[PDB]
Formats: structure tokens, C-alpha cells, sequence
């Protein structure tokens, strides 16, 4: 009789059990975790005959999880067509319905494992949020505009926390919790995105699958998490059509980092290539709280203390960790004519080919392939510290110049316009983080980039680049204060600010405003 | 000579300048005091574990954690109906101060600040805290504008009853507690 | 197959506060202090 | 032209769905316990008035600066919280027995003129949850098979 394909008075049935149930829940001495209910229930639903095939014991599922979405509807509704009508009661109807459905299933789960199985005790937990997030993608499909997220919302966080009260089955249990958050993530589910923010940024979920993680497996997993919420943020933040309610979700996104990077700084600082990849060029703050990050338990030299020697630091020849294979996003034969150019100096026409792979002209607005300039700069500077090192030297401003590598950064400053140039010294500045070898390489390479500038324009976009990042709000990485104070020295910039600084008298302002954002 | 596109100086003062005129909360090219977002981000502790929601700005109070308390402890489902219905004029002093800072930002601050002010109890707007005349204890200089005696002020951490004999000024004390009739109010949608 | 429905269906085939308090009024005597 | 046309269809209907969703956005209520007596109900407070409660007030040290009324308050409104944890840790360090048949807190106000290894019966000051308040008691038997 239902959209689906669903056996005659089904609906009917399961919605007597289910309406039994939620009584059966809530009445007194039913069991400390509704045990005593639950064993009889099971022998109800048996005698209903919805335990005969694992078709019917799905299509009750659905039934339950369509009944619960409407009761909330309903209860909507009377809340809404009613202004009279008490919203705390309205929302203890919705709760009264979901959190008993949400312990069946918890039941129906813990109870699955025959003979304490593991395969069958998560295939049904992954029938289950199947089910689930078929009704809520229908839901929204249909509902649109009208769409509530309150009954997924509810029954996602409380199988969550009834299933967290094993610590292999823990993991599978995340896995599939994982797997359902990604099904669900805002490019899909845009209607569930507060909800959604919500679950994925859970005490009970961080703790679970960020600190008390098996060899940090789940490290990748939530990774991957972040991804999608910046994914889905991308276009709103790069067009700067931030409506209200997305201003809310940027701030929840905020706060969700913060305590990522006050808790685990080194999640953030393993995963900074990839989150660095989706997130636009423009989101200043966002990025920096990314690659502010630095390892826990490690001593930051303040990078105003006059006489700083930053080639002292035992942690400049040490290289960061990178948990993102970047050299991916290089098609293998542009890697392959790279890795030529990079040993045998040649051909020439790798340089000015060059621009025009990174040119995705193709595909609209963008005229750049963003994640692949980002590659070759990361690419191209590891290679380089690499080859000082094999040369027996480190990474120093004269051992990284007039090299093959050296050779593809200068041609990429002159030959690339504004737009280019300003991409690609963005991928630079995304190195300038905790000191380390690619922090110490990339510092060297911008501020030999300024000084052998030969057009005022680049060093213009080095200064843009440089001080935009540091105009803005802490943190601030310590790498890109270091790079930033030893330019503002050379001669080349206190000749270049000359000329700008009373062309433009506002920009003095500027420069003066990084004295006191960050000192 | 300068760059005359978006990509130079001037495209970054042109944003500056712009923050100025955009109304919005979220302002890219400047950021937020992230102090501002209700964090402690300078606590040694771990912040997790009583992360509230991303839109909240206070974290986890224990009411709101749950805990796998002994069995034996879930004592409605049995007492239900017997079990006294919440009156905040039957309660004593104490519990209408745990009842005012425990839930803050709730209707229940203000109903414990209401039976609180019922008491003779009076907040102070300047100095954050709860006053109240001492037993038999007038003050010593009086007028129309303010009161110099010895007064009781609940000191929240310590958590007692505190004698502090100074100048007390009537503008500065909270009038009687205001209540919000306002229909399906969420903290979240403003922030 | 359906494994999960005979795990369910052979997990089937397996199995006062007033007269309380009450009975706290004849368990010794109530006053006030 | 209109700069919101640089956003695809879909990033429109998108938006347009988060639009929607911020209308009803989750309520804290929405991802947490039940609370059938202290439910939240959050409401527009002055700045003025504390916000967020007093520092460490989350520890059983503090629990046991407050009054045993607050914390049977805390023990029958607050059912199966950490702060339900914390009241009952604060109150049997404050040296009251729970009775489990009872649902009471119980503590010696003499020393038991009897005791036994399945009971002790004396003088008990125990706490009503229905007329509200502390109540003497003489001549009661505490079976410790309802102790614990």
C-alpha cells in the first residue's frame, strides 16, 4: 500500500507494534535498559510475523523510522498552528517516540550477535543506518523547504551513546557511524548540515575517534569528515555569499577547529595538506588555525626576540609529517617531465609549458588548477631539501638557490600573472608553520623570491601574501612571522616600501598594525 | 605602477575598507577574537570532553553529561507521582543558589533570581553578586541615594554566606527579575 | 540470507511504591527535629 | 551581473536547504537525555547576570559545599546525570545510606541500638521526597540486603 513494494497491512502492523512499544518503554519496572519488555516484545513482533524474512524485518524498520518522522511532523505542526501550545511538551512528544524506537534498535543490535557474533551484530547496525538514512534523503528529497532534521538527528546521536555504554566492535561501530556522517554530508544533505555539524563535532565522537582510536585509525576517517564540511563551505566562502545562516555555520566550523587545535594540534598538523586543498585562498583565519597547528610538547622560539638565529634550531633540518600522497594530483607524465627537469636541467620547454598545465582554462571561474599548483610548489621545495641534503649541505638561503628546482619557483613568479602568481605564493606561504625543514626551505625561498624580484609587481603579491595573513586575527604561524620579519630588513623591501608607502599613505597603516596584532 | 588588480596592496586594503560597510558577523579578510567564541582555549585541560555544540558559548555543566549511575539510583519511574512537584518557595537558600549559577542562560536563573529577590536578596549589576541585609544589621550612614551597613554577599567560590560591611549604591542593584515570554527561542540562530 | 531474522527469531523462542511506603509507616516511628 | 549566479544550481539549492534548516535549527535538548523535570529552556538572560557557572563546580569537592537539601535536589530531579553521581558521592561522604526499596537517604542520628549482619534498627533522620524536607525517625530497621 506505501510507495514501496511493501506486503498489504504492514504499515498497519508495524505501527501497532511500534505504538505499543513506546508505552512498553516508558512503563515502570520494564527492565533497567528496557530488558524485561524487550524479550517479550521480540516474541510479539515473532507472532506479528515480521520476524519471517530479513525483507519484512527491514520494511519494519523503515515503517518505524517513517512513523517516528511523522509523529515529529505532526507535533510540529500543533506546536506552529498552535501558538499556544507549550514547545517543551512538543519537543518531549518527539523525544518520548525517538528515544524508544532508537533502544529496539539498540536491542534489536546487542541482541543480533548469536553466540557473541561481530559480523551479523554490524551488518544489522549498517541495515539499520540504511534504512535510516534512506527515509532522511526521501524526507528532504520531498519535504524540501519543510524538511525537519530533529527525528534523524535524535535517533543518529542516541544509537551513538546507547551503543557507546568490545573495543573491536567499538571500532566497527564508528566505521559504520563514520560511513553514515560521509552518506550524510552537507553537499548531499544540505537540510541536515546544523545537525550534521552537530554529530561529527560530538564530545562522545571526537573523544571516541580522535583520542581512544586504535594506532589513530580513525584519524583518516574523521579527516576525511573536516573534508566534506569544507568542501560543502568552499563556494559560499569563496563567492563571500555568506547569508546568515551561513555566518553561523562558518562560526560553528570556528569553534569546531579551535578545540581540534587546542586538543589535538597534531591531527590538524598531519592533515594540514589536505584541509589546505579545499579550503579557498581567501579564508585567512580558517587556514591559519590549520597551519598553527604545531606537534604538542615542543618549544617555539618567539619569533620578535631580537638576535632570533633561526638556523640554530635543531628542528630546522627536520622535516614535517605528511599524512595527504599529494604527488597524486600530478598526472603521471608532468611528474614524469618534472623529475626530468628537476636531475637534467632540461628541456626548457618545461618552463614554459609549465603555466599552461597549471592553466585549467576548461573548466569556469577558476582558469587555474589550484590543487595542482599546490602540489608542484610542496613537490618541488621536498625534492629540493632532499637534494641539498644528499649534497652533503642543509637547506640555507645560498644551497637553495640556482638550482634546477630554484629555476621552476623564478619562472613561475615572472611567467605567471597576477592571478597565478598570487596562487602560487599562497602555496609557498601554506609551509611557513612550526619550525621544520620545509618551513626553514619555503622562508628562504620567498624572501629569495622578494630580493631577486626584477618587476615591482612581485613584490607586491609577496608583501600581499605575507601581510594579509598576519592582519587578521591570531593565530599566527611561526614560520610566516619569521619569513615576514627578516623581509621587512632587507634592503630591497625598505627601498620597495619607499616608493609604495607614499604612492598609497594608507598602507603605512598596514604595516604598523602587525606590530601591535601580533606583538 | 603599483598592481592595479585585486591581487596587490590595494586589493587588501579595498577589503579592509570594506568590513567597515558588510554587516555580517564573518569578515574573511580581518577574522574573529576567537577568545570572544566561548572557548577557554587557555585551559590546560581538554576542551572535548565538555564541548558543548558548535553554536553554544558556555560548556557541558554536569546536568548535561550523562553518567551510567548505579541502577539502583533511577528512582522516578518508581516515585513518579509521590515525588514533590518543583516549588522554588519551598526550597532553602542554598539550593536557589546552586539553582541561579548552575543554570545559567536558562528561565530557571531567573526563577531562582525571582524567589532569591523575594528574600530580600539583591544583585549587584557592577559587582556581580547577590547582597542582603545582615540579622538586625541597619545601616550606618542612610539616604535616599545609597546605604552604608554590614551586608551578606554570596561569594560563589567558596560557595557561603559572606559579611562585607561597605558602601552599597540603589542605582546599581538589579530591580525586580524580568522573564522572557519569548516563543521557541534558540541561543543557535543568532550567533 | 536472512541470518539476522533467525539470530531475532531464536532470541524469541528464550523466557508497587504505594504498598512501600505503606509498609515504611509499620517500619518504626515518623516524627520531626 | 548578479554574483550569486556564479554559484551552480546545486550550490544554490543547497544553500536554500541550509537556509530552510536554520529556521529550525537543533535545539541542546535535541541531542541529549531526556530531563523530565529540569528540562532546558534557554532564554535571552542579561549580560550583567552569570552566564556560565562558577569554575571546578563540577567536582565532588564542590558538591560537598552544598546543602544536603541541594544535593537530594540534584539526587531525585537530576536521575542519571554526572551531577546525580556527584550529589550521592557528596552524600555518602557526608555519611548518608541510600535505602534501595525505600528510595531514601538515610543517616544514624544515634548509633543503632541494634546491629546485626542482616540489619540495624535506631533513631534515623531520612529525607522525604514527597512532603519535601528532613524527617526523624525512630526505631527503624535498615536491612543491609537494601543497603548495598
Amino acid at each position: 500500500a506505501s510507495e514501496y513494494d511493501d506486503p498489504p497491512g504492514l504499515r498497519e502492523k508495524a505501527e501497532y507494534l511500534l505504538r505499543e512499544w513506546v508505552n512498553l518503554y516508558h512503563s515502570a519496572a520494564a527492565g533497567r535498559d528496557s530488558t524485561k519488555a524487550f524479550s517479550a516484545f521480540v516474541g510479539q513482533m515473532h507472532q506479528q510475523g515480521i520476524l519471517k524474512t530479513d525483507d519484512l524485518i527491514t520494511r519494519f524498520f523503515r515503517l518505524c523510522t517513517e512513523m517516528c518522522v511523522e509523529i515529529s511532523y505532526r507535533a510540529q505542526a500543533e506546536q506552529q498552528h498552535n501558538p499556544a501550545a507549550n514547545p517543551t511538551m512538543i519537543r518531549a512528544k518527539c523525544y518520548h517516540n525517538l528515544d524508544a524506537f532508537v533502544r529496539l534498535i539498540a536491542l534489536l543490535v546487542k541482541h543480533s550477535g548469536e553466540a557473541t557474533n561481530t559480523v551479523t551484530k554490524i551488518n544489522l547496525l549498517n541495515k539499520v543506518l540504511g534504512i535510516v538514512v534512506g527515509v532522511l534523503l526521501q524526507d528532504h528529497d520531498v519535504r524540501q523547504s519543510e524538511f525537519q532534521q530533529l527525528p534523524y538527528h535524535r535517533i543518529f546521536i542516541m544509537l551513538l551513546l546507547e551503543l557507546n555504554a568490545l573495543e573491536t566492535i567499538n571500532f566497527q561501530t564508528l566505521t559504520a557511524f563514520c560511513n553514515t556522517f560521509h552518506i550524510l554530508r552537507p553537499t548531499k544533505a544540505p537540510g541536515f548540515v546544523y545537525a550534521w555539524l552537530e554529530l561529527i563535532s560530538h564530545r562522545i565522537f571526537i573523544a571516541r575517534m580522535l583520542a581512544h582510536t586504535p594506532q589513530q585509525k580513525g584519524w583518516p576517517m574523521y579527516a576525511q569528515l573536516l573534508i566534506d564540511l569544507f568542501k560543502y563551505l568552499a563556494p559560499f566562502l569563496r563567492n563571500v555569499e555568506l547569508t546568515k545562516p551561513m555566518q553561523i555555520l562558518y562560526k560553528g566550523t570556528l569553534r569546531v577547529l579551535l578545540v581540534l587545535l587546542h586538543d589535538f594540534p597534531e591531527f590538524l598538523c598531519d592533515y594540514h595538506y589536505g584541509f589546505c586543498d579545499v579550503i579557498p585562498p581567501n579564508c585567512i583565519q580558517l587556514r591559519n588555525l590549520i597551519l598553527s597547528a604545531f606537534p604538542r610538547n615542543m618549544r617555539l622560539p618567539d619569533p620578535f626576540t631580537p638576535n632570533l638565529k633561526v638556523d640554530m634550531l635543531s628542528e630546522i633540518n627536520i622535516a614535517p609529517r605528511i599524512l595527504t600522497n599529494f604527488t597524486g594530483v600530478m598526472p603521471p607524465q608532468f611528474k614524469k617531465d618534472l623529475d626530468s627537469y628537476l636531475k637534467t636541467r632540461s628541456p626548457v620547454t618545461f618552463l614554459s609549458d609549465l603555466r599552461s598545465n597549471l592553466q585549467v582554462s576548461n573548466e569556469p571561474g577558476n582558469r587555474y588548477n589550484l590543487q595542482l599548483i599546490n602540489a608542484l610548489v610542496l613537490y618541488v621545495g621536498t625534492q629540493a631539501i632532499a637534494h641539498i641534503h644528499n649534497k652533503g649541505s642543509t637547506p640555507s638561503m645560498s644551497t637553495i638557490t640556482h638550482s634546477a628546482h630554484m629555476d621552476i619557483f623564478q619562472n613561475l613568479a615572472v611567467d605567471l600573472d597576477t592571478e597565478g602568481r598570487y596562487l602560487f605564493l599562497n602555496a609557498i606561504a601554506n609551509q611557513l608553520r612550526y619550525p621544520n625543514s620545509h618551513t626553514h626551505y619555503f622562508s628562504c625561498t620567498m624572501l629569495y623570491l622578494f630580493a631577486e624580484a626584477n618587476t615591482e609587481a612581485i613584490q607586491e603579491q609577496i608583501t600581499r601574501v605575507l601581510l594579509e595573513r598576519l592582519i587578521v586575527n591570531r593565530p599566527h604561524p611561526w614560520g610566516l612571522l619569521i619569513t615576514f620579519i627578516e623581509l621587512i630588513k632587507n634592503p630591497a623591501f625598505k627601498f620597495w616600501n619607499h616608493e609604495f608607502v607614499e604612492e598609497e599613505p594608507e598602507i603605512e597603516k598596514l604595516f604598523q598594525s602587525v606590530a601591535q596584532c601580533c606583538m | 605602477e603599483m598592481v592595479t588588480d585585486q591581487f596587490g596592496m590595494i586589493g587588501l586594503l579595498t577589503f579592509i575598507r570594506a568590513a567597515e560597510t558588510d554587516p555580517g558577523m564573518v569578515h574573511l579578510a580581518l577574522g574573529s577574537d576567537l577568545t570572544t567564541l566561548g572557548l577557554n582555549l587557555n585551559s590546560p585541560e581538554n576542551l572535548y570532553p565538555k564541548f558543548a555544540s558548535p553554536w553554544a558559548s558556555s560548556p557541558c555543566r554536569p546536568q548535561d553529561i550523562d553518567f551510567h549511575v548505579p541502577s539502583e539510583y533511577l528512582t522516578n519511574i518508581h516515585i513518579r507521582d509521590k515525588l514533590a512537584a518543583i516549588k522554588l518557595g519551598r526550597y532553602g537558600e542554598d539550593l536557589l543558589f546552586y539553582l541561579y549559577y548552575m543554570n545559567g542562560g536558562d528561565v530557571l536563573q531567573l526563577l531562582a533570581a525571582v524567589e532569591l529577590f523575594n528574600r530580600d536578596w539583591r544583585y549587584h549589576k557592577e559587582e556581580r553578586v547577590w547582597i542582603t541585609r545582615a540579622p538586625g544589621m541597619e545601616p550606618t550612614m542612610k539616604t535616599n541615594t545609597y546605604e552604608r551597613g554590614t551586608y551578606y554577599f554570596f561569594d560563589c567560590l567558596n560557595w557561603r554566606k559572606v559579611a562585607k560591611e561597605f558602601h552599597l549604591e540603589y542605582d546599581k542593584l538589579e530591580e525586580r527579575p524580568h522573564l522572557p515570554s519569548t516563543f521557541n527561542y534558540n541561543p543557535a540562530q543568532q550567533a | 540470507t536472512d541470518e539476522i531474522a533467525r539470530s531475532l527469531k531464536i532470541f524469541a523462542q528464550v523466557t508497587s511504591m504505594q504498598d512501600v511506603m505503606q509498609e515504611f509507616a509499620t517500619n518504626g516511628y515518623a516524627s520531626d527535629d | 551581473g548578479p554574483h550569486m549566479l556564479e554559484l551552480t544550481k546545486e550550490q544554490l539549492y543547497q544553500q536554500a536547504m541550509e537556509e530552510a534548516a536554520w529556521h529550525h535549527m537543533p535545539h541542546p535538548s535535541d541531542s541529549e537525555r531526556i530531563r523530565q523535570y529540569l528540562p532546558r529552556n534557554p532564554c535571552p538572560t542579561p549580560p550583567y547576570h552569570h552566564q556560565m557557572p562558577p569554575p571546578h563546580s563540577d567536582t565532588v569537592e564542590f558538591y560537598q559545599r552544598l546543602s544536603t537539601e541541594t544535593l537530594f535536589f540534584i539526587f531525585y530531579y537530576l536521575e542519571g546525570t554526572k551531577a546525580q553521581y556527584l550529589a550521592a558521592k557528596a552524600l555518602k561522604k557526608q555519611s548518608w545510606r541510600f535505602h534501595t526499596k525505600y528510595m531514601m537517604w538515610f543517616q544514624r542520628h544515634e548509633e543503632p541500638k541494634t546491629i546485626t549482619d542482616e540489619f540495624e534498627q535506631g533513631t534515623y533522620i531520612y529525607f522525604d521526597y514527597e512532603k519535601w524536607g528532613q524527617r526523624k525517625k525512630e526505631g527503624f530497621t535498615f536491612e543491609y540486603r537494601y543497603l548495598e
